[PDB]
């Protein structure tokens, strides 16, 4: 039996309604009259937790925000009033049949007003230099969409290279999504330079916001 | 009602483990008992199944190399892994599928060649060259552990926090965390705590 979700929802707007669909190739619905699909909520760096089973019933601690509907076959999860604690992905799978089955998760898109990403650098430790290698750090929090792009300058030159990046996912308290940007060079490349530029083109926004030092 | 899995940690390819569960509130002989496993992609995935009757069932992927069984008297459910590959690294969890779906907290479990290695925390603050105001950004840089599972704490009080995902460097992982607030209160002293389990370590930094 195979559960069919789709990857992302509409982007939704806070306090209006949301809907996730799913299917199964198979009725879940049992000659009990039951019909056994269960929704579970999976956050960031949190275990799943169980908002609806056997098709209508909710979980311990689940807001009536929260509701199913559908035939054997066909089946949407309701979100009345969308909260910003609300994002994370949403899986549906059912419990009929022994070979448990999943789907693969829908994520709840919030939509908000646009956001400048407050950017800040940091030079490497003096601990960090003390063992032998250097790591710039720049942090791009609290911004909207994420779509962003982030350039490196050592003494304002095209670097590249060595520059690890990492994203969080929507906040959620703000919605808002915030990414890390790391340039990690050798002792000796860093005390050689001192020009190190730290740049963002928040690509809705204009007029690059920029961090730099020497 | 709760459900524990046990047993995890770090194993080489080829060894064995086995991982135990145990419940309050629930009665494993009654139930068709599961463990389910989570690959970092984040699908869920069946690992085996034992009815209430004793019957077995696995899928191909772990066919003859898993066991699982259960204990009626202690009420203990167990699944004995052998011949483990990389590919069964995963967080395990423990379920009573039927009806109302229950399942633990899971334990990691990881197949690698690579050795448990501590975080080394470097503290990331201004300095002198730089815009110092309202709310300033402070943070810590956690570098070259293994054992991706670590955890950051500000004082144990703050919202303002943001923990960016590990990112795998040279075989070992790196992350950092950034917390921000009123430069009215900086003279309040920052600390962040490093928490890495898998190996008992757990570094301090206080910023400035
Ligand atoms: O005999 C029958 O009616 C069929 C029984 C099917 C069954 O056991 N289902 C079943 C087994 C395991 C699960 C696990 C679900 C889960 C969900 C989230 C996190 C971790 C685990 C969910 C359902």
């Amino acid at each position: 039996a195979a559960l069919t979700q789709s990857p992302v929802s509409n982007p939704v707007t806070l306090g209006t309604s949301a809907s996730i669909s799913c299917r199964s190739t198979k009725s879940l619905l049992h000659s009990n009259g039951i019909t056994y699909l269960y929704w579970y909520l999976q956050k960031p760096g949190q275990s799943p937790q169980l908002l609806i089973y056997q098709m209508s019933n909710l979980a311990s601690g689940v807001p009536n925000r929260f509701s199913s509907s559908g035939s054997g076959t066909d089946f949407t999860l309701r979100i009345n009033t969308v909260e910003a604690e609300d994002v994370g992905v949403y899986y549906c799978a059912q419990n009929l049949e022994l070979p448990p089955t999943f789907g693969a998760g829908t994520k709840l898109e919030l939509k908000r007003a646009d956001a400048a990403p407050t950017v800040s650098i940091f030079p490497p430790s003096s601990e960090q230099l003390t063992s032998g290698g250097a790591s710039v750090v720049c942090f791009l929090n609290n911004f909207y969409p994420k779509d962003i792009n982030v350039k490196w300058k050592i003494d304002g030159s095209e670097r590249q290279n060595g520059v690890l990046n990492s994203w969080t996912d929507q906040d959620s308290k703000d919605s808002t999504y915030s990414m890390s940007s790391t340039l990690t060079l050798t002792k000796d490349e860093y005390e050689r330079h001192n020009g190190y530029t730290c740049e963002a083109t928040h690509k809705t926004s204009t007029s690059p916001i920029v961090k730099s030092f020497n | 009602a709760a459900l524990l899995e046990s047993g995890g940690g770090l194993v080489k390819p080829g060894g064995s483990l086995k991982l135990s569960c145990t419940a309050s509130g629930i009665t494993f002989s009654r139930y068709i008992m599961s463990w389910v496993r989570q690959i970092p992609e984040k699908r869920l995935e069946w690992v085996a199944s034992i009815s209430s009757g004793g019957i077995t069932y696995y899928p191909d992927s772990v066919a003859g190399r898993f066991t699982i069984s259960r204990d009626n008297v202690r009420n203990i459910l167990y699944l004995q892994m052998s011949s483990l590959r990389s590919e069964d690294t995963a967080l395990y969890y423990c379920a009573r599928g039927q009806g109302r779906p229950y399942w633990g907290q899971g334990t990691s479990v990881t197949v690698s060649a690579a050795k448990t290695t501590p975080p080394s925390v470097y503290p990331a603050a201004p300095g002198c060259g730089d815009t110092t105001g309202s709310s300033v950004t402070l943070g810590c840089l956690v570098k070259g552990y293994f054992p991706e599972p670590v955890t950051v704490t500000w004082n144990s009080g703050g919202s303002s926090v943001h923990t960016f995902p590990a990112l795998l460097q040279s075989g070992l992982y790196t992350m950092s965390s950034s917390v921000t607030v009123p430069s009215s209160t900086w003279p309040s002293t920052v600390t962040c705590s490093v928490a890495h389990p898998a190996s008992s370590t757990t570094v301090d930094k206080k910023l400035e």
